């Protein structure tokens, strides 16, 4: 019932090709960008502008016009290029078409993987959107089957660059895939589930256990199924008493700094940056406050045990767990 | 009638969960997300896959996915989208049966506080 139903419609509607009508298309291309390079370097288009634009205009079943206009005022040169490149413009008229069908087919193995069916063919399919261009109509083996590698091949690219991981260069994949069928290689010939370190030797140089076991932990196709049984509860991230606790330690403090001197208060407030989050030096704590360190390190441990003194005598000695 | 669409909006902040141990397992991901991914990926070999000259047929087949790949986050209300693909299993959290839903969001955080 999946709407590739549809498409397997209007796909399955149109028939392919004959055989002679492969080539003869095909050739058209050729001499399309060349015919349309003429105006490319005429002008500076890059060869690419003339036929980008216009393969819109060639899509006339849709949008735009536009760079005619200077292919029309041709020269005395000019006119015999005009038609050239119009019937050239019908080389990306009938191709394509085809091979929809012929592609498809072929999609039907990598049916697990990753991507259902019906998004193997975006990939699968637009391989073929390459490919078909890059045809050496030289060769006499004539297009057909020798499409399906640039097909599966963009698959295979497909597949790795979509699935429920996060990045999979092929230097995983190719791997896992690896101590997989190795795994199942000992498995066989064995017995038991073969350990981690056991297929150290399996494969080789570098491959002790550690990094074996690196591999199957970031993944294949785990990262759990996400959602069965909001699954799972936890946390801890803006604690609740936690930041109730905060304000009271400090707080406290503005209490536990009421007997203190301001020749010493905000020489600690500064200091260890407790006034907005400056935690200035002594230098910067020495030039405002005039005199040069000397009586100022003194200042500053006359603090701490005149900070610490008051303590073992009355309780706070348990703000220090939070 | 802007009901056409041109412009889905999904948040991220809901998913971004990690690890849990304890008894017999521990691994951990969110969904939505996953469910999510289906449009993006789409609406964008959408584009590179059409600017490359893709003549008819190919054209609307695909496009449409992100119509079908908006039925996502939206509604699972027609044929699924199960997860362990091809999955013959669970309901991707597509609002439907959750969030919004009954007894699972709007049921659960009304009175079920």
């Amino acid at each position: 019932s999946d709407p590739v139903r549809q498409y397997l419609h209007e796909i399955g509607q149109v028939p392919l090709l004959t055989l002679e009508e492969e080539i003869d298309l095909a050739r058209k291309v050729e001499e399309g960008m060349e015919a349309i390079k003429k105006l490319s370097e005429a002008t500076g288009l890059d060869q690419e502008l003339i036929r980008e634009v216009v393969r819109a205009k060639i899509l006339g079943t849709a949008r735009v016009e536009e760079v005619d206009g200077k292919l029309k005022s041709l020269p005395k040169e000019l006119k015999r290029y005009l038609h050239i490149a119009r019937e050239g413009e019908a080389a990306r008229q009938h191709l394509i078409e085809a091979n929809l069908r012929l592609v498809v087919s072929i999609a039907k193995k990598y049916t697990g993987r990753g991507l259902s069916f019906l998004d193997l063919i975006q990939e699968g399919n637009q391989g073929l959107i390459r490919a078909v261009e890059k045809f050496e109509y030289k060769r006499r083996f004539k297009f057909s089957t020798y499409a399906t590698w640039w097909i599966r091949q963009a698959i295979n690219r497909a597949i790795a660059d979509q699935a429920r991981t996060i990045r999979i260069p092929v230097h995983m994949v190719e791997t896992i895939n690896k101590l997989s069928r190795t795994a199942r290689q000992l498995q066989q010939e064995l017995g038991r589930e073969p350990s981690y370190e056991e297929i150290a030797e399996a494969m080789g140089p570098g491959w002790d256990a550690k990094r074996v076991e690196e591999t199957l932990k970031i993944a294949q196709e785990p990262v759990s199924l996400e959602t069965p049984i909001d699954f799972i509860p936890d946390e801890n991230l803006p604690s609740p008493v936690e930041a109730a606790a905060q304000s009271l330690l400090s707080e406290e403090l503005e209490k536990a700094l009421s007997k203190l001197s301001e020749r010493e208060a905000m020489v600690l407030k500064l200091r260890k940056g407790l006034i907005d989050g400056r935690e200035h030096t002594l230098e910067e704590v020495g030039a405002y406050f005039g005199v040069t360190r000397e009586r100022i390190r003194q200042i500053e441990n006359k603090a701490l045990r005149k900070l610490k003194y008051h303590e073992s005598r009355t309780r706070k000695l348990r703000d220090f767990l939070e | 009638p802007e009901w056409m669409i041109l412009e889905a909006v999904p948040v991220l902040p809901p998913d971004l969960r990690p690890m849990v141990q304890v008894d017999g397992g521990r691994f951990a991901t969110s969904d939505l997300n996953d469910l999510y991914r289906r449009l993006i990926n789409r609406n964008n070999r959408l584009k590179k896959l059409l600017a490359q000259g893709a003549p008819e047929i190919i054209i609307r087949n695909e496009k449409r996915m992100l119509q079908e790949a908006v039925d996502a986050v939206i509604d699972n209300g027609r044929r699924g989208s199960p997860v362990t693909n091809p999955g013959s299993e669970r309901p991707l959290r597509s609002l439907t049966d959750i969030l919004s839903g009954k007894q699972g969001r709007f049921r659960q955080n009304l009175l079920g506080k």
